[PDB]
């Protein structure tokens, strides 16, 4: 299936936390490695881009079939500042809209393990906008299993509506590297 | 009543009133100029619009107004 | 291990705060490696640590634990408070040097550490080394971006250093920049009051500080409004709006300040210069010829010294013009731009409207008269 996806990665000050071996930064690097490998093993016409969610809410690499560029760019990353994630998702959606392959299904996957201090009203508003503009999102959460998990579940449900199955959430409690859960998650399972 | 291009260059503004220095856009004199071939092409395009039988004095008075 | 033993024994042996002791131990066991920085910040800025080395031992053990996995900046300010604790400044200076070595990182950490070292050695007494470290700190800071929440400490250090030297102009500049960087609300009312008073004094004594509308409009110059220290704001108004008469009227007031006692002659010349500026600005653009008698009356000087005063004004560059001493007239053509009030802005707007009407009138005249040839 033709898929144009971007990985939003939260790189806040909290991503020097060591709850995932060795540190959340390396766990995130492994997670993006495996997810991008899955994307490549899927329809090769599928393309992947990278967004970093921080005080700057920047876009590292736009849509590109190659993977070494994304891996190097994400390796050249350090944790600083706080996450916004509203900018993050909006900028990601703009990148989706401005993709060379219109036939590619729109996809955003966000690693957002962090405290999301955004009001649920704007969360649901953004969810409704995304779903009505036909972009599905598969959010991944780790670390804070309670602070924001309720908000993320509500966001995913708001995207879902009644049958919008494209929206998904995956929350993983602390443990080993964030690899086994991502492999045995519904997201990559459906790939 | 003006050119279509407005040129700016970012520059740090060290305020004298102690306010924090912030990047700001600074204007730079911009004008339209043409290579030989660009001038030839644009003159061909404007062959029937541009008026050249005006005279230097008339053109300068038009410039004054 | 040693750290588990220390934490579990000091949970009760340690003086006070069992709750945050338990929180720290739970966070360390969870190995999150965050929110413990914030907990230690709160537990270090909480009271009863002054007068004892409990903070020092806490810091030592906690850095021996996790000196590496700490936000450089956070480590730096917790070390700043640790050094606020403890004394015998040789050990403190060596400790700050080791801190900087530990925390070579984003220049905010290093710059704050260097500010701490400069403050420590300035309090010690040595001044040349403070000068060089301040120079290096400013040079490194210039490379940084803008709002970062780290410039305030350096700006305060530079203000204190220049105040200690007596370089009132530089102290004025640096303190005013500090005020701009920091927020008024965070500052207590007492600190705002004292800082505003000292900044006003620096403005008065500044060798090259001739602009005072900006000060009078600065928000921090409002804690002195209903204040006994006020006595500085009335003088500041009388001093900006050149009025030597009101300056001597408040001489009985501002004379008390010891710093403003040996600088009366300096302040006298400064006010006479501002008076020349003010009278020139008040006079229109056509009849801007000043007579020696007028300037002498305005500035309470004599016609034999108004000449030197005017040359000094021209040299410092506040005004532009020439002097005809045969007729004792000071021709003027430009004065330093001055702050304007709303009424003055409105009057300038009316003048601009007149200018625009004239321009439009001649545009129409030229167009109509040359309509035939005009293209």
């Amino acid at each position: 299936v033709l898929e144009s996806t971007m990985v939003c990665v939260d790189n806040s000050e909290y991503m020097r936390n060591g709850d995932f071996l060795p540190t959340r930064l390396q766990a995130q690097q492994d997670a993006v490695n495996i997810v991008c490998h899955s994307k490549t093993r899927s329809n090769p016409e599928n393309n992947v881009g990278l967004i970093t969610l921080a005080n700057d809410c920047e876009v590292l690499t736009t849509l590109t079939p190659d993977t070494g560029r994304i891996l190097s760019k994400l390796h050249t990353v350090q944790p600083k500042g706080k996450i916004t994630f509203c900018t993050g998702i909006r900028v990601a959606h703009l990148a989706l809209k401005h993709r060379q392959g219109k036939n590619h299904k729109m996809r955003i996957i966000a690693f957002v393990g962090s405290p999301v201090e955004d009001n649920e009203k704007d969360l649901v508003k953004l969810a409704k906008r995304l779903k009505k503009e036909k972009v599905n999102v598969d959010i991944i959460n780790f670390g804070e299993e309670e602070v924001n998990t309720e908000k993320l579940t509500a966001f995913v449900n708001t995207l879902n509506g009644k049958d919008g199955t494209g929206s998904h959430l995956v929350t993983v409690p602390p443990g080993p590297s964030l690899a086994d859960a991502l492999i045995s998650s519904p997201i990559l399972a459906g790939e | 009543l003006g050119l279509p291009t407005e040129a700016y260059i970012s520059v740090e503004e060290v305020h004298d009133d102690g306010t924090p220095t912030s990047k700001t856009f600074e204007h730079v004199t911009s004008e339209i100029g043409a290579e030989e071939a660009e001038e030839v092409g644009v003159e061909h395009l404007l062959r029937d619009i541009k008026d050249t039988t005006v005279g230097t004095l008339s053109q300068r008075i038009t410039n004054q107004v | 291990k040693d750290v588990p033993g220390f934490l579990q024994q000091s949970q009760n042996s340690g003086p006070g705060q069992p709750a945050v002791w338990h929180r720290l131990e739970e966070l360390y066991t969870k190995k999150l490696w965050h929110q413990l920085t914030l907990q230690v910040l709160d537990f270090v800025q909480d009271p009863c640590f002054a007068q004892g080395d409990g903070l020092i031992k806490l810091y030592e053990n906690f850095i021996s634990e996790f000196e590496h996995r700490v936000n450089p900046l956070s480590l730096v300010e917790i070390i700043l408070h640790v050094v606020r604790q403890m004394t015998d400044p040789n050990v403190a200076l060596t400790f700050l040097e080791k801190t900087r070595e530990k925390v070579k990182s984003s220049d905010e950490a290093v710059i704050l550490c260097k500010t701490a070292i400069g403050a420590l050695k300035l309090n010690i007494g040595d001044l040349q080394v403070t000068k060089e470290t301040i120079e290096d700190v400013e040079e490194m800071l210039n490379n940084l971006p803008g709002v970062t929440s780290v410039h305030s400490r350096f700006y305060d250090l530079s203000s204190k250093y220049y105040q200690t030297i007596g370089n009132h102009a530089s102290y004025y500049k640096d303190a005013l920049r500090f005020l701009g960087c920091v927020d008024i609300k965070d500052l207590p009312v007492s600190e705002q009051q004292e800082r505003a008073f000292t900044l006003g004094l620096a403005g008065l004594l500044g060798e090259g500080v001739f602009n005072f509308g900006e000060l009078l409009m600065h928000p921090v110059l409002e804690s002195l409004r209903n204040t006994d220290r006020q006595w500085l704001i009335d003088t500041l108004y009388a001093f900006n709006s050149g009025n030597v008469e009101r300056f001597q009227t408040l001489k009985t007031a501002w004379g008390q300040q010891p710093d403003l006692a040996a600088n009366e002659a300096q302040l006298l010349r400064k006010i006479q210069l501002l008076c020349l500026m003010e009278m020139t600005f008040t006079r229109p653009a056509n009849h801007r010829q000043l007579t020696f008698e007028e300037i002498a009356k305005s500035a309470k000087i004599t016609v034999n010294e108004v000449e030197l005063l005017v040359m000094k004004a021209l040299s410092v560059g506040l005004v532009k013009g020439s002097i005809d001493e045969v007729d004792k007239r000071v021709h003027m053509t430009w004065v330093q731009p001055r702050v304007l009030d709303l009424q003055q802005i409105k009057g300038m707007k009316d003048r601009l409207e007149f200018w625009c009407t004239d321009v439009k009138s001649m545009e129409m005249l030229v167009e109509h008269q040359a309509h035939d040839i005009l293209t």
